[PDB]
């Protein structure tokens, strides 16, 4: 019910497996800026 | 300025609106787009013309 929440992932599948369709903010596709900047925020863990 | 759901600054605007002058409202200067656009007048010869 909320983002960013799965904290366990296996693996990618190897071809298509899901039909998909979706309805779009075209609005923010038009607003978002050209350049996505990351950060530290994404890094995995330097040392265990 | 609101840009397709998000709030960006606007410096030219910010500026144009910030030039004041000390009045209550941003100045008018007749030969650039500032808060109030820009208005051209067409010359007189413009009823002869026409």
């Amino acid at each position: 019910n909320t983002p960013l929440s799965a904290n366990f992932v296996n693996e990618n599948s190897y071809a298509p497996n899901s039909l998909f369709a979706a309805i779009l903010n075209e609005d923010l596709l038009t607003g978002l800026s050209d350049k996505i900047f990351y950060g530290k925020e994404n890094e995995f863990a330097e040392n265990e | 300025k609101n840009n397709n759901g998000l709030f960006e600054i606007d410096t030219q605007l910010s500026n144009s609106v910030a030039t004041n002058n000390g009045g209550l409202a941003p100045s008018y200067t007749e030969n650039r787009v500032d808060a109030w656009g820009k208005v051209e007048f067409a010359d007189n010869s413009v009823l002869q013309a026409r």
